[PDB]
RNA sequence: GUCCAGCGUCGCUGGAC
């Protein structure tokens, strides 16, 4: 859930989980090359909390800025 | 590890090889004509304007100077005679060295044998010059060739200069005892008319294995220099004949297409080397860099204390535009990094050159001047103010509004972020956010003007104009005069214009509550429940009167209509802080729109004794102008800062007119629970949204301070509580207790603003407070750090058990503006309790 | 669960116990 799991702030913070994050998942982890060591790093910055802006072409653009992007 | 000293002359040739900047370009390609000689072959090095394109030549020909090729000297066809030929040049040239070299040889009689065959070929290459500055045929040489001579066994006969040159080459490499011979030339950007006649000598007599050229220039220059001469091609009768949409297109490609066909077999794909720009050598951000640039800022700088080339930008762009440590100073220097090399560095040059001497200050002085000089010529096609001696408040306020018009976005455009993709606007951009932070720095008075004038006048223009290619400029030349932007006019006479404006269009319903102003009452209405009745004027007393008479305004067309524009407000405080002495302008101030002021509609409109009670309000004013200068002088604001408040501040406004219009009721006496508005509580909340804006992002953006003390949460604005504001107030409270830095050395803006008189009876009305069980909590402490902040207790205890629970004499609170009725209201229905 | 508030044109979101 949290690998699936991504947030977008455009009036409300909206909560997404999307397939297309679990490619996101199987793409970074893939192309490790690393120890057990680089794993644990690498697979905790997989799994986080990520919040990403409106693109600007859309009309809640500035007030989505405005707001701030925090809990 | 390469160390800029801006102190050189920095001359186009002063660069020594410590200086040179691409060390790496100049010996890949030295090794690239060495090897081609070794097993068409011209050499086109790319760069764009002001990007090393001379400096870089001259290296390449010195590591070749010092398999044999002899160079020959630097020719630019720019500076030569109109109408001498390239040949003639390239010929004179070749003489001198082959001569030079014959007379200093002086070994045995090799100078007799080889000297007449020399000698011979120069006078074939005389006689048959005539060839080539002919305006007509002569036919009389015809029996002048014809001569056939065994000699050199020419492929083919005829006068043809390509086969006699040619053997000229080939007798003077043998002399010279060279592989080949290098012929350089130089770019054509001052003067390029002249670079046909190089491109013509280029595809005629120069193609010998003997010969290796190097042409320097720009192709998006070159390109239309051969697109010219197709179209001389055409017939013009038939260029004027067949004028049809579609045979303008087959024309065009057969012309786009004869061009490249030019070009890719003239300078071959696989020879041109681009020269880099600054971005690609340091890098992006934190990125690693392909090279090391180091400069220095002083003479008695150590070659081992040289900053880096970014950090010199970084500092000369975050105080220069008194911009704080973020993303948003690091989007300028981006830009900036992009620039053409010579103006990078002489924008450099004049900045920290100036700056140095003047230690031996106004910071942001030195980078205005130092970027007015360097991008002059884009502010002429913006078409702003060129004039030094009229740079002044209104002058930058027509530049803004222009520059909005040209990049045509009127919801960020007055953030002056370069992000336009037009390079006129990107240049004219970084200059005019330098001009912000200097005529408003240091200065309150000026920077309301900023926020009121030079952004109210792009936003008002957008929601309330321009709701046809030719009527769209037609209203912009028409807004512009009526506003009268651009005249030395004091503020609060614009804003009796941006009331005119904004009125004439009618919402629903027809009520009388505005974006920022409610329209109240002229006439006498009846059968009002109640004690709703007129704004009588004369009710009122010392420091309340005053704050009433300069928030008042009125237009006169058709039947006269009265207003409340809370934009009179800030208008006026800047007219107070502007004089700040001699007692006038406070006496004249509050008396300048009462009773003079005789407003029209746009034209594309379609429809206790007084004397010892108002120098008692007098004199607190004059205690505040007081505290204004001693602290004043610690304000840095920026255009960014300047821009995003009116962004807050003009959304607030819109939600809070558009929440309070249909709360009104027959029962909305001193309203007490937020579901009832009274005209006290709009009037409250629109002077408290101003209050609040300052705030969120004077901690955010300003420079003084390198951190925020805002926490972390959502930001929100006051609409029908004081909630929010309060719970800014209180977390910054603690973050600025626990750490000791005072309110004054933090929030300078926000700090002065909230100690203003005039505002002082606008924040604590009689219908304006919520009144309920759980309400009166935070209102109270509202009450209570406001008079932490200021000092000064503004409301004594009865006062304030007055207002709360539902005549005592107030000097320092609005006491009759919510009895006053509001047009289109009729107040028919009741409150709704659940 | 309940109460307050904020964004969009009823839905969404923050905060408190
Ligand atoms: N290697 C270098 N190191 C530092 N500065 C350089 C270097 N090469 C060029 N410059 C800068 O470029 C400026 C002028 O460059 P240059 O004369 O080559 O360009 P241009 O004016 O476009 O070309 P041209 O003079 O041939 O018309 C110099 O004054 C200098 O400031």
């Amino acid at each position: 859930m949290a690998s699936s799991l991504s947030t977008v702030a455009s009036n409300n913070l909206m909560d997404f989980c999307s397939v297309f994050n679990l490619i996101g998942a199987i793409a970074d982890i893939s192309a490790c090359r690393c120890e057990r060591s680089a794993i644990t790093n690498a697979f905790n910055k997989v799994i986080a909390q990520t919040t990403c802006i409106v693109p600007p072409w859309s009309e809640a653009a500035v007030r989505a800025e405005m707001k701030g992007s925090s809990k | 590890k390469i160390i800029i000293n801006l102190f050189a002359p920095n001359l186009p040739g002063s660069t020594k090889e410590d200086d040179l900047i691409q060390k790496s370009l100049r010996d890949q390609l030295v090794e690239s004509i060495r090897n081609s000689i070794a097993y068409r072959n011209v050499f086109f090095v790319d760069g764009t304007r002001g990007a090393g394109k001379t400096t870089f030549i001259n290296s390449v020909v010195k590591s070749l100077n010092s398999v044999n090729i002899k160079c020959l000297p630097t020719i630019d066809p720019t500076k030569l005679p109109r109408h001498e030929p390239i040949l003639v040049t390239v010929t004179a040239r070749l003489n001198k060295m082959v001569s030079d070299k014959l007379k200093g040889y002086w070994a045995s009689n090799d100078y007799r044998k080889q000297k007449e065959q020399w000698q011979n070929h120069l006078a074939q290459l005389q006689r048959g010059l005539h060839l080539l500055t002919d305006k007509e045929y002569k036919p009389e040489y015809f029996s002048d060739a014809l001569k056939l001579d065994a000699q050199l066994d020419y492929s083919i006969g005829g006068q043809d200069l390509s086969e006699i040159f040619e053997e000229l080459v080939k007798r003077a490499c043998e002399i010279l005892d060279c592989k080949a011979i290098l012929i350089t030339f130089d770019d054509i950007d001052t003067q390029f008319d002249a670079g046909w006649d190089v491109l013509e000598s280029i595809r005629k007599f120069f193609n010998s294995r003997k010969l290796v050229v190097v042409a320097t220039g720009d192709l998006r220059l070159y390109s239309q220099l051969i697109r010219g001469k197709q179209y001389e091609n055409y017939s013009k009768t038939l260029l004027e004949q067949e004028k049809e949409s579609v045979r303008l297109a087959e024309r065009g490609y057969m012309v786009e297409h004869l061009e490249q066909q030019y070009l890719l077999k003239l300078f071959p794909v696989q020879k041109r080397i681009q020269l880099k720009t600054m971005l690609q050598l340091v890098g992006e951000k934190g990125k690693a860099g392909k090279e090391e640039i180091k400069v220095k800022t002083e003479p008695g700088m150590q070659d081992i204390d040289a900053i880096d080339v970014r950090q010199a930008i970084g500092d000369a762009v975050r105080e220069g535009l008194n911009l704080r440590e973020g993303s948003d100073a690091d989007m300028y220097v981006n830009e900036l990094l992009k620039q053409p090399v010579r103006l990078l560095m002489q924008v450099l040059q004049d900045f920290y050159t100036k700056k140095y001497h003047a230690t031996s200050l106004s910071v942001p002085n030195l980078l205005r001047n130092a970027l007015y000089g360097s991008m002059l010529s884009s502010i002429y096609r913006a078409g702003l103010n060129y004039e030094q001696h009229r740079f002044g408040m209104d002058s930058l306020c027509k530049d803004i509004f222009t520059y909005v018009k040209q990049d045509r976005d009127f919801n960020t455009g007055f953030y002056l972020r370069p992000q336009s993709e037009s390079e006129a606007l990107r240049n004219c951009s970084i200059y005019l956010a330098s001009q912000v932070s200097e005529n408003c720095q240091g200065s309150l008075s000026k920077f309301l003007q900023m926020l009121l004038v030079g952004c109210g006048s792009v936003s008002i223009f957008n929601q309330f104009v321009t709701e046809d290619r030719e009527k769209f400029e037609q209203l912009i030349s028409e807004y512009v005069a009526y506003m009268s932007v651009g005249r030395i006019e004091s503020a609060s006479h614009w804003a009796n214009r941006c009331c005119a404006v904004v009125a004439n269009s009618p919402n629903d319903e027809k009520i009388g509550v505005f974006l920022g102003m409610v329209q109240l009452n002229r006439k006498s209405r009846q059968h009002m429940p109640g004690g709703y009745k007129k704004f009588n004027i004369d009710t009122e007393n010392g420091l309340a009167k005053a704050a009433m008479a300069s928030s008042l305004s009125t237009v006169a067309s058709n039947n006269l209509m009265d207003f409340c524009s809370v934009f009179n407000l800030i208008g006026a405080i800047a007219d107070i802080s502007a004089c700040r002495c001699e007692r006038s302008a406070i006496t004249n101030a509050f008396n300048k729109v009462i009773a003079q002021t005789t407003c029209i509609v746009p034209p594309w409109s379609e429809a206790q004794d007084d004397a010892t009670e108002f120098s008692d309000a007098i004199t607190k004013v004059e205690q505040w102008l007081k505290n204004v200068n001693e602290i004043e002088i610690g304000i840095r604001p920026s255009a960014l800062l300047i821009g995003k408040v009116w962004s807050r501040f003009y959304f607030n406004l819109n939600n809070v007119a558009d929440q309070h219009k249909t709360r009104l009721y027959r029962n909305a006496e001193h309203g007490r629970m937020a579901s009832q508005s009274n005209a006290a509580k709009i009037m409250r909340f629109n002077v408290l949204a101003f209050l609040h804006a300052v705030l969120v992002e004077e901690s955010l953006y300003h420079s003084v301070s390198d951190r925020e003390y805002i926490g972390e949460g959502l930001r929100l604005n006051p609409v029908t509580s004081v909630d929010e504001f309060e719970k800014k107030i209180k977390i910054i409270g603690e973050k600025l207790k626990a750490d000791n830095k005072t309110w004054k050395n933090t929030h300078p803006l926000f700090f002065l603003l909230i100690s203003c008189p005039i505002l002082h009876p606008f924040i604590f009305p009689v219908g304006g407070i919520n009144c309920s069980v759980k309400a009166l909590n935070k209102e109270t402490s509202f009450n209570k750090l406001i008079d932490e902040i200021v000092g000064d207790k503004l409301l004594s205890d009865e006062e304030w058990d007055y207002l709360t629970k539902n005549q005592q004499i107030f000097q320092n609170t609005i006491t009759s503006l919510n009895s006053s009725t509001i047009v289109g209201a009729s107040y028919d229905k009741d409150t709704p309790a659940r």
